[PDB]
Protein backbone atom coordinates (compact mmCIF):
# COMPACT_ATOMS: atom_id res chain seq x y z
CA UNK A 1 0.00 0.00 0.00
CA UNK A 2 0.82 3.62 -1.29
CA UNK A 3 -0.38 6.63 0.31
CA UNK A 4 -1.07 8.22 -3.64
CA UNK A 5 -2.51 4.96 -4.99
CA UNK A 6 -3.81 1.72 -2.73
CA UNK A 7 -4.01 -1.65 -3.66
CA UNK A 8 -7.37 -2.60 -5.25
CA UNK A 9 -10.37 -5.66 -3.78
CA UNK A 10 -12.32 -5.81 -6.65
CA UNK A 11 -11.91 -9.47 -7.95
CA UNK A 12 -8.04 -9.36 -7.68
CA UNK A 13 -8.30 -10.71 -3.62
CA UNK A 14 -10.40 -13.77 -4.15
CA UNK A 15 -9.91 -17.86 -4.08
CA UNK A 16 -5.99 -18.10 -2.83
CA UNK A 17 -5.95 -21.45 -3.87
CA UNK A 18 -5.61 -22.96 -7.32
CA UNK A 19 -3.64 -24.62 -9.86
CA UNK A 20 -2.76 -27.38 -12.72
CA UNK A 21 -1.96 -30.74 -10.81
CA UNK A 22 -3.62 -28.70 -6.81
CA UNK A 23 -7.12 -27.85 -8.89
CA UNK A 24 -8.40 -28.45 -12.79
CA UNK A 25 -7.54 -26.63 -15.71
CA UNK A 26 -9.04 -26.49 -19.20
CA UNK A 27 -5.32 -25.64 -21.10
CA UNK A 28 -2.47 -27.42 -21.14
CA UNK A 29 0.97 -27.00 -22.88
CA UNK A 30 2.89 -24.24 -20.95
CA UNK A 31 6.31 -25.54 -20.69
CA UNK A 32 8.20 -24.20 -23.78
CA UNK A 33 8.72 -28.02 -24.81
CA UNK A 34 4.55 -28.82 -25.04
CA UNK A 35 3.14 -26.90 -28.14
CA UNK A 36 1.34 -27.37 -31.12
CA UNK A 37 1.30 -27.03 -34.73
CA UNK A 38 -1.61 -28.24 -36.73
CA UNK A 39 0.60 -29.63 -39.28
CA UNK A 40 -1.08 -32.05 -41.36
CA UNK A 41 1.45 -33.58 -43.69
CA UNK A 42 1.49 -31.73 -47.06
CA UNK A 43 -0.10 -33.57 -50.26
CA UNK A 44 -1.75 -35.68 -47.82
CA UNK A 45 -4.19 -33.08 -45.86
CA UNK A 46 -6.91 -35.22 -46.97
CA UNK A 47 -6.30 -38.38 -49.18
CA UNK A 48 -4.01 -38.82 -52.50
CA UNK A 49 -3.53 -42.18 -51.88
CA UNK A 50 -7.47 -42.57 -52.15
CA UNK A 51 -10.25 -44.60 -53.02
CA UNK A 52 -12.00 -43.62 -56.01
CA UNK A 53 -14.94 -41.14 -56.51
CA UNK A 54 -14.12 -39.98 -60.20
CA UNK A 55 -13.02 -43.29 -61.57
CA UNK A 56 -15.38 -45.96 -59.35
CA UNK A 57 -16.81 -48.58 -61.56
CA UNK A 58 -18.26 -52.69 -61.02
CA UNK A 59 -15.23 -55.18 -61.46
CA UNK A 60 -13.87 -57.28 -64.44
CA UNK A 61 -11.08 -58.24 -65.60
CA UNK A 62 -9.90 -57.67 -69.83
CA UNK A 63 -6.89 -56.03 -70.76
CA UNK A 64 -7.98 -52.66 -72.32
CA UNK A 65 -10.11 -49.48 -72.65
CA UNK A 66 -13.38 -49.36 -73.91
CA UNK A 67 -12.10 -51.44 -76.72
CA UNK A 68 -15.99 -52.21 -77.13
CA UNK A 69 -15.44 -54.22 -80.77
CA UNK A 70 -11.80 -54.36 -81.33
CA UNK B 1 18.83 -38.98 -87.90
CA UNK B 2 21.04 -41.48 -85.63
CA UNK B 3 20.27 -44.99 -85.69
CA UNK B 4 19.83 -45.39 -82.10
CA UNK B 5 16.34 -44.48 -81.34
CA UNK B 6 15.66 -46.71 -84.73
CA UNK B 7 17.57 -49.27 -83.33
CA UNK B 8 15.16 -49.22 -79.87
CA UNK B 9 12.13 -49.21 -81.32
CA UNK B 10 12.72 -51.94 -83.98
CA UNK B 11 13.12 -54.31 -80.73
CA UNK B 12 10.23 -52.22 -78.83
CA UNK B 13 7.18 -54.75 -80.47
CA UNK B 14 8.40 -58.33 -79.91
CA UNK B 15 8.77 -56.67 -76.28
CA UNK B 16 5.62 -55.00 -76.03
CA UNK B 17 4.09 -58.83 -77.08
CA UNK B 18 6.34 -60.80 -74.42
CA UNK B 19 5.66 -58.74 -71.38
CA UNK B 20 2.84 -55.92 -71.46
CA UNK B 21 0.26 -58.66 -73.40
CA UNK B 22 -0.17 -60.33 -70.09
CA UNK B 23 0.00 -57.61 -67.95
CA UNK B 24 -2.05 -54.55 -69.57
CA UNK B 25 -5.23 -54.18 -67.59
CA UNK B 26 -3.48 -55.91 -65.15
CA UNK B 27 -2.38 -52.65 -63.43
CA UNK B 28 -6.27 -52.09 -63.23
CA UNK B 29 -7.17 -55.70 -61.98
CA UNK B 30 -4.64 -55.74 -59.12
CA UNK B 31 -4.59 -52.02 -58.10
CA UNK B 32 -6.50 -49.69 -59.24
CA UNK B 33 -10.68 -49.56 -59.31
CA UNK B 34 -11.33 -53.33 -61.10
CA UNK B 35 -10.11 -54.63 -57.44
CA UNK B 36 -13.48 -53.50 -55.77
CA UNK B 37 -12.39 -55.41 -52.26
CA UNK B 38 -10.64 -58.19 -54.42
CA UNK B 39 -6.70 -57.46 -54.08
CA UNK B 40 -5.03 -54.25 -53.00
CA UNK B 41 -2.71 -56.10 -50.61
CA UNK B 42 1.04 -56.99 -50.91
CA UNK B 43 0.82 -60.50 -51.91
CA UNK B 44 -0.19 -59.59 -55.52
CA UNK B 45 1.61 -56.12 -55.82
CA UNK B 46 4.84 -57.77 -56.99
CA UNK B 47 3.58 -59.47 -60.09
CA UNK B 48 4.14 -56.88 -62.92
CA UNK B 49 8.16 -55.55 -62.81
CA UNK B 50 9.08 -57.15 -66.31
CA UNK B 51 7.05 -54.52 -68.46
CA UNK B 52 8.47 -51.08 -68.48
CA UNK B 53 9.84 -50.69 -72.16
CA UNK B 54 7.37 -52.81 -73.88
CA UNK B 55 4.50 -50.11 -72.63
CA UNK B 56 2.45 -48.74 -75.32
CA UNK B 57 4.00 -45.15 -73.97
CA UNK B 58 7.64 -45.53 -75.39
CA UNK B 59 6.18 -46.51 -78.35
CA UNK B 60 7.09 -42.76 -80.24
CA UNK B 61 7.88 -44.87 -83.64
CA UNK B 62 9.25 -41.85 -86.04
CA UNK B 63 9.41 -42.13 -89.49
CA UNK B 64 9.11 -45.85 -90.06
CA UNK B 65 11.39 -46.02 -93.09
CA UNK B 66 15.20 -43.91 -91.85
CA UNK B 67 14.49 -42.38 -88.58
CA UNK B 68 13.79 -38.86 -88.04
CA UNK B 69 14.43 -36.31 -84.77
CA UNK B 70 10.70 -35.45 -84.34
CA UNK B 71 8.16 -34.20 -86.54
CA UNK B 72 6.48 -37.81 -87.56
CA UNK B 73 3.21 -37.82 -89.32
CA UNK B 74 1.51 -40.67 -88.31
CA UNK B 75 -1.00 -41.07 -91.45
CA UNK B 76 1.42 -41.50 -94.41
CA UNK B 77 4.38 -43.35 -91.91
CA UNK B 78 6.58 -40.64 -93.26
CA UNK B 79 8.18 -37.31 -92.02
CA UNK B 80 7.72 -33.13 -93.64
CA UNK B 81 10.84 -33.28 -95.75
CA UNK B 82 10.42 -37.39 -96.81
CA UNK B 83 6.86 -36.74 -98.11
CA UNK B 84 7.60 -33.79 -100.12
CA UNK B 85 10.49 -36.01 -101.93
CA UNK B 86 8.04 -38.55 -102.22
CA UNK B 87 5.53 -36.17 -103.75
CA UNK B 88 7.81 -34.74 -106.22
CA UNK B 89 8.74 -38.17 -107.68
CA UNK B 90 4.79 -38.66 -107.92
CA UNK B 91 5.12 -41.94 -105.50
CA UNK B 92 1.97 -41.00 -103.13
CA UNK B 93 -1.63 -41.44 -104.66
CA UNK B 94 -4.66 -39.40 -104.32
CA UNK B 95 -2.18 -36.07 -103.76
CA UNK B 96 -3.57 -32.53 -104.41
CA UNK B 97 -1.98 -29.05 -104.28
CA UNK B 98 -5.03 -27.70 -102.08
CA UNK B 99 -7.32 -25.26 -104.21
CA UNK B 100 -10.40 -24.38 -103.67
Amino acid sequence: MKKDIHPKYEEITASCSCGNVMKIRSTVGHDLNLDVCSKCHPFFTGKQRDVATGGRVDRFNKRFNIPGSK
Amino acid sequence: AKQSMKAREVKRVALADKYFAKRAELKAIISDVNASDEDRWNAVLKLQTLPRDSSPSRQRNRCRQTGRPHGFLRKFGLSRIKVREAAMRGEIPGLKKASW
